[PDB]
RNA sequence: UCAUCCCGACUUACCAACCCGAUGCAAACUGCGAAUACCGGAGAAUGUUAUCACGGGAGACACACGGCGGGUGCUAACGU
RNA sequence: CCUAAAGAGUAACGGAGGAGCACGAAGGUUGGCUAAUCCUGGUCGGACAUCAGGAGGUUAGUGCAAUGGCAUAAGCCAGCUUGACUGCGAGCGUGACGGCGCGAGCAGGUGCGAAAGCAGGUCAUAGUGAUCCGGUGGUUCUGAAUGGAAGGGCCAUCGC
RNA sequence: UGCCUGGCGGCCGUAGCGCGGUGGUCCCACCUGACCCCAUGCCGAACUCAGAAGUGAAACGCCGUAGCGCCGAUGGUAGUGUGGGGUCUCCCCAUGCGAGAGUAGGGAACUGCCAGGCA
RNA sequence: CCCUG
RNA sequence: CGGCACGUAGCGCAGCGGUAGCGCACCGUCAUGGGGUGUCGGGGGUCGGAGGUUCAAAUCCUCUCGUGCCGACCA
């Protein structure tokens, strides 16, 4: 760490809309509003056939 | 081949010079020095002055 | 620094758990992390590695190096010492912070997500990783970004070898596919 | 026909100019050489072009010493 | 590694004393403890020797590697080359800075009566 | 026509052909062809050597040729004075001393490699003689 | 050759980088290395000081062959 | 560089390459650092641009040819500077000579370093030209009856 | 007096690599923090400072082990000074010197001063 | 400018 | 035999450390009953071959095999 070329980094609130809230320290100075956390992101939580169709298109 | 004969002439005012080579193409600002001039027997500022 | 106190109160004892060493010191640590981002593009208009430069400076909260070419390649047109890249080396609370900012708001936010390789480790446990768009990132605003521009991501550790490696980044819950 | 050869350089006179046991007197060169080919020991010189002289009077000698194996030259004083 | 480095960094001003045939005040700092001999212009044979690890000097001070360490050594060290009458020795750094413990430790000895 | 690739100097000094070869034991094969006197070989003279090895055993065995002409010979062309340079390089010579093992030879019949070896030998313009492989 | 968008699957009339094992060569190669030679010191004998310095006078600066080490030439020349 | 025969030297219309410069930093010191090449991983990026790790150990580098050097680096980076100083010089090498080169130390002043110390150019060896005749500046040293001056001398330097 | 550890040397591979094991009372190293002394062409990574919770993991030291590197005979061979000789591009004899390579074998260093811990 | 016999 | 001049698209020619250029020609469309001329719009080159330095070679060097020129004289 230096003095006076660093750029300015202070602490920043968070929140996602599933409801979360965390504690950032950033530098964009403004609080942020986010689309999808970890706690929420399909992936993360784990929620990510021609007979088939066949017979219930055809289904005699 | 292009460097040229410059005289550093001292700023004591005796009159009493260096020679050395400079490259103007190169640099074409001036050369100061805190040289020896040996009349007043102190390292004093030679500077550039042509031939 | 909260995923560090995670490290210091859980995941020390979770390594000596699965792999039954004789040290918590054994148990591996996260060495550096360094981000690179390649602006070769420099020889044709250096000022847009200065607004890289300035964007790398927006993610790492931190000056970066304008790291100059090695070796003179006839291919890139690139003579040596000619400024083509930026980079910042973290540690510390540094690694922490940022890895808590990746890992709970980047990752999430990586346009068709579907987990990272778990065979980007380089064979001696430390792993590496590329980024196509900064825009995912908030530290860096949308209408106010001259080009989409990426970078690329590398965490050493002390691992001994990619399973170490990877058994540590699972142990931080790093998305693996 | 002609040639492209023909030039040569005058010879430099290098060499050991003062063998092992000489008697020499102060600033007498013992080697020319290009390089540190001989390296200079106690109450030796290296002047300029890589000349060892003798700093003091007395009788050169030469040794192998380092862990490189270097050869150096000494003036063990008389 | 860091000690090869040290040494790596020590040699040119080691051979530099050993040409001279100075005699040689050198330092070693851990980050525990420090060091410092006055060693013969042989390079083998010692004069004085001052440490902190020794007893005389752990039981009045109160941690081993801060810059009243350096100072206590110094003052100590000199006190014992006076005694066997040196007066007169060049400083090995050992690789180390000339900065914090180690310019403290020379300060101590140049004030309390070495001179170099 | 053996010749190097590519080499460090287009002219050699002359030299002198003193000592005794070595390489004069049976190395790979077993039948060998190894010189007892002394001078120069062309590397026509390796060629048509070697053809007549192969082309009288009729591609049996398999031979090996121990030696390499790597030795520049410089010929001045005719009607031109003394001197004016050194002549250009005209055909390359392998130095060859007595006890050089030349040619070497192996899956054939004994009476058929003497008899391979007695062309060479007819082709080659120094001292020859037959040599068989010993344990040590 | 099969499939020929990415992919990919076969055979080599074959050619072969690195490394390993083994055999050579080098005036402009050396991880080795003589005999001689050369410098210096000590010692005995021998030599009409044979050594060095300074001064007077020159001549000579077209060499030849033979031995050994070589360049060049054709390891040709009573060649160079 | 070889020929050149293990001191020096040694010829040919013998075998191969270079120079007629460059640099006020590419010099001085102080402090720090270590290369080539290959493999693995990774966004554009591909065989080769940047990064991380590993192998390797100077196969790199040296302002420019080759040889001999160089890790204590002479190689790379940064800070401060002008010793790329002035008058000398024990002694020595090398030349037929003109000359050329190394040089501890002394005196004056300086730079760097906390100091020991180092510095009278660059890793060394190429990058050059006698003398005459003049030109420029300083120095009363001389100055054709005397005072000056011109001219000349000395020192610095310029023109092949 | 003995063992272990650190520093400085002698010596410069018989001493260096590799493989296996072993050590933390003390020492050493890793280490814990660093707004401060200082420092990063960014980073307390290095360097520096303030300490001593934990670890001998890495490092380092020690021990064992030839898979190597290394050393290395006796004799022989090559070469060569001097004198002679031949079939004289090259060799031989008398005599003096005598390699390099290789083989048997050696070899997992030895040692000085001071300081510290234990007995 | 030319227009296969 | 010795120099010295050049090997660039199918052809003729420029360019002689970082970029390949001009004309004729070929192709496609217009104009014509049709061809030519004309008009519009395109493309095309291991830079003779090989290997050396350099970050990089058409340009710098060496050799190479082609074609041209000038001398191969006193006896
Ligand atoms: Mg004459
Ligand atoms: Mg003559
Ligand atoms: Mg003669
Ligand atoms: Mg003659
Ligand atoms: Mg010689
Ligand atoms: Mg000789
Ligand atoms: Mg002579
Ligand atoms: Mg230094
Ligand atoms: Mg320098
Ligand atoms: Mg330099
Ligand atoms: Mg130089
Ligand atoms: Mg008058
Ligand atoms: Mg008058
Ligand atoms: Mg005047
Ligand atoms: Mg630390
Ligand atoms: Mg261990
Ligand atoms: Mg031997
Ligand atoms: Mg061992
Ligand atoms: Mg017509
Ligand atoms: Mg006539
Ligand atoms: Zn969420």
């Amino acid at each position: 760490m230096k003095k006076d070329i660093h750029p300015k980094y202070e602490e920043i609130t968070a929140s996602c809309s599933c409801g979360n809230v965390m504690k950032i320290r950033s530098t964009v100075g403004h609080d942020l509003n986010l689309d999808v956390c970890s706690k929420c992101h399909p992936f993360f939580t784990g929620k990510q056939g021609r007979v088939d169709r066949f017979n219930k298109r055809f289904n005699i | 081949g292009i460097r040229e004969k410059i005289k550093l002439v001292s700023s004591a005012g005796t009159g009493h010079f260096y020679t050395t080579t400079k490259n103007k193409r190169t640099k074409p600002e001036k050369l100061e020095l805190k040289k020896f001039d040996p009349v007043v027997r102190q390292h004093v500022i030679y500077k550039e002055a042509k031939i | 620094a909260k995923l560090h106190d995670y490290y210091k109160d859980e995941v020390v004892k979770k390594l000596m758990t699965e792999f039954n060493y004789n040290s918590v010191m054994q148990v591996p640590r996260v060495e550096k992390i360094t981000l690179n981002m390649g602006v070769g593009e420099a020889i044709a208009d250096k000022k847009l590695l200065d607004n890289a430069a300035a964007d790398l400076a927006a993610i790492s909260g931190q000056k970066p190096l304008i790291t100059k070419a090695r070796k003179s390649v006839a291919g890139f047109k690139i003579r040596q010492g000619y400024p083509i890249g930026c980079k910042v080396t973290l540690r510390g609370e540094r690694m922490w912070e940022f890895f808590e900012r990746l890992i709970t708001i980047a990752v999430p936010r990586i346009r068709d997500f579907r987990g990272l390789s778990a065979k980007s480790f380089d064979g001696r446990g430390n792993y590496s990783m590329g980024v196509r768009e900064q825009i995912i990132f908030p530290e860096i605003d949308y209408d106010k970004v001259d080009r989409v521009r990426g970078l690329d991501i590398t965490i050493t550790t002390t691992a001994k070898s990619d399973e170490e490696g990877r058994a540590l980044l699972a142990a931080f819950d790093f998305p693996f596919r | 026909g002609s040639t492209r050869n023909g030039r040569d350089s005058e010879a430099k006179r290098l060499g050991v100019k003062r063998f092992g046991g000489e008697s020499v007197l102060a600033g007498s060169i013992i080697v020319r050489q290009r390089g540190t080919k001989f390296h200079a020991g106690a109450n030796v010189g290296c002047g300029r072009d890589h000349t060892l002289f003798a700093k003091a009077d007395g009788k050169v000698k030469f040794e192998v010493k380092g862990p490189k194996n270097r050869k150096f030259i000494s003036i063990e004083a008389e | 590694d860091k000690k090869s480095a040290r040494i790596r960094r020590a040699t040119r001003a080691r051979r530099k004393l050993q040409e001279l045939g100075a005699t040689r005040l050198v330092v070693h700092r851990t980050p525990r403890h420090i060091y410092a001999q006055v060693i013969a212009p042989n390079g083998s044979e010692v004069l004085v020797a001052a440490s902190t690890v020794e007893k005389a000097i752990a039981e009045q001070l109160k941690y081993t590697g801060n810059k009243d360490a350096a100072a206590a050594v110094g003052k100590a060290v000199a006190e014992r080359a006076l005694e066997k009458g040196i007066k007169d020795v060049s400083f090995d750094r050992s690789g180390f800075q000339y900065h914090g413990r180690v310019q403290a430790l020379a300060d101590a000895a140049r004030e309390a009566g070495l001179q170099f | 026509m053996l010749q190097p690739k590519r080499t460090k100097f287009r002219k050699m000094h002359k030299g002198r052909n003193r000592g005794l070869a070595q390489g004069t034991d049976v190395s790979f094969g077993s039948f060998g062809l190894k010189a007892v006197g002394r001078g120069r070989l062309t590397a026509r003279q390796i060629e048509a050597a070697r053809r007549a090895m192969t082309r009288a055993v009729k591609r049996q065995g398999k031979i090996w040729i121990r030696v390499f002409p790597d030795k520049p010979i410089t010929e001045k062309p005719l009607a031109v004075r003394m001197g004016k340079g050194k002549g250009n390089v005209e055909y390359w010579v392998a130095l060859i001393q007595p006890g050089k093992v030349l040619y070497e030879m192996d899956g054939v019949p004994e009476e058929l490699a003497r008899e391979a070896f007695k062309l060479a030998a007819a082709k080659l313009p120094i001292k020859t003689t037959f040599v068989t492989k010993t344990v040590m």
